[PDB]
RNA sequence: GGAUGCGCCUUGAAAAGCCUGCGAAACACGCAGCUGGUGAAUGACAGCUAUGGCGCAUCC
């Protein structure tokens, strides 16, 4: 019934600035606390910025303060956080928390936005190069390397996602060259390799790529 | 400032057992405490508030207490839904902190991994580049070499998986990168893994194929 | 939404200040009465009403 829908995230040059945004559903904003907390990869929880009811008197994280203002507006049961100045260490995903009534959950934040994710970085949107990993006891592994993308995510499934028992998407993890890249494997019978065809479908949503790539034994 | 300092950083239980999760407040927060409970990829959610009220509709498994500036969260036995990242906060002053979180991992018996080795596409090596990637599948626990002609350690980057739902493994990659001319001039590329599994296995192939 | 009943809440402390409960409310703003208790500045309350808010049940 409660819902928090975020927008606004994306790719960001180091000081650029970006205006992410928090839609509310069923309560209305007037009445609640509205926070904004931060997740960076692989890292903790890191409270950012808040917008008292009534007041709208705000409060801000020192790492944040006089580059980032919080604000609202009712009349879109919207609330805002203007992002200036930005730099590297500002990645994370982003999230939308409302604090609850007091007498039913304290300061307790009792709803959550899905989160946005917002990258902060020099490279370019790229999407990826996509390579066959081919196969050779009675199982066989094979997969599909996926190179050299900005930034993130990438998505990856199997025969249109049909074929999903085996499967591993190995997290992203970043080159020295500033660019991402992940593998994708999967483990079939041996004894299917002449006769099931294998293709990974890998999107790229930031530059709007999709591919299809069949992966086959070599000779 | 106040800082919440939440041990321990990571926990391998079972299903059944009973875990306690601490927070210690370096200044007085008068039980404007709260707890949240992540799953990979999802927003947190409420469990405790105010130290040691439960939000509404968590399940009775999880309480808080409070001792002065200490502040416990205990699950009565642990589900195997429970297992996720939990955090600690407190809101009694502005700015608000959290706890940097507890890992909760459930506990199984030791599996060696399954070893495979890839060469590089010929799509990639005409592009200018070649990766050679090998593969440790299903094993566990997650603590686990690159030899081309014995030559120990270009650099390489590990990525691996979170467990398992099925199966509670681990699964991990290595991704072995050169530039062309030095993929074409030595003869086997091999993936030694060491692990609790046996004696230090290998895999390998030599580019002729 | 209207009728009826129930549950929780609707603060204690007084000049100011500070702290606490509540009002959809961490700041700013607002919070009735009587008894008894307490206050040579001290949160320390207990009982019963009034008013209002939310929820549950029930009738339209
Ligand atoms: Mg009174
Ligand atoms: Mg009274």
């Amino acid at each position: 019934e409660v819902q928090l829908v975020e927008s606004g995230g994306g790719l960001v040059q180091p000081g650029g600035s970006l205006r992410l945004s928090c839609a509310a559903s069923g309560f209305y904003i007037s009445y609640s606390s509205i926070h904004w907390v931060r997740q960076a990869p692989g890292k903790g929880l890191e409270w950012v910025a808040s917008i008292s009811p009534y007041s709208g008197s705000t409060y801000y994280a020192d790492s944040v303060k006089g580059r980032f203002t919080i604000s609202a507006d009712t009349s879109k049961n919207t609330a805002y956080l203007q992002m200036n100045s930005l730099r590297a260490e500002d990645t994370a995903v982003y999230y939308c928390a409302r604090q609850g009534y007091r007498r039913r959950s304290g300061r307790g934040f009792d709803y959550w936005g899905q989160g946005t994710l917002v990258t902060v970085s020099s490279a370019s949107t790229k999407g990826p190069s996509v390579f066959p990993l081919a196969p050779s006891g009675g199982t066989a592994a094979l997969g599909c390397l996926v190179k050299d993308y900005f930034p993130e995510p990438v998505t990856v499934s199997w025969n249109s996602g049909a074929l999903t028992s085996g499967v591993h998407t190995f997290p992203a993890v970043l080159q020295s060259s500033g660019l991402y890249s992940l593998s994708s494997v999967v483990t079939v019978p041996s004894s299917s390799l002449g006769t099931q065809t294998y293709i990974c479908n890998v999107n790229h949503k930031p530059s709007n790529t999709k591919v299809d790539k069949k992966v086959e034994p070599k000779s | 400032d106040i800082q919440m300092t939440q041990s321990p950083s990571s926990l391998s239980a079972s299903v059944g057992d009973r875990v306690t999760i601490t927070c210690r407040a370096s200044q007085s927060v008068s039980s404007a405490v709260a707890w949240y409970q992540q799953k990979p990829g999802k927003a947190p959610k409420l469990l405790i508030y105010s130290a040691s009220s439960l939000y509404s509709g968590v399940p009775s498994r999880f309480s808080g207490s409070r001792s002065g500036t200490d502040f416990t969260l205990t699950i009565s036995s642990l589900q195997p839904e429970d297992f996720a990242t939990y955090y600690c906060q407190q809101s009694y002053s502005f700015p608000s902190t959290f706890g940097q979180g507890t890992k909760v991992e459930i506990k199984r018996t030791v599996a060696a991994p399954s070893v495979f080795i890839f060469p590089p596409s010929d799509e990639q090596l005409k592009s200018g580049t070649a990766s050679v990637v090998c593969l440790l599948n299903n094993f566990y626990p997650r603590e686990a070499q690159w030899k081309v002609d014995n030559a120990l350690q270009g650099n390489s980057q590990e990525s691996v998986t979170e467990q398992d739902s099925k199966d509670s493994t681990y699964s991990l990659s290595s991704t072995l990168t050169l530039s062309k001319a030095d993929y074409e001039k030595h003869k086997v590329y091999a993936c030694e893994v060491t692990h609790q599994g046996s004696s230090p296995v290998t895999k390998s192939f030599n580019r002729g194929e």
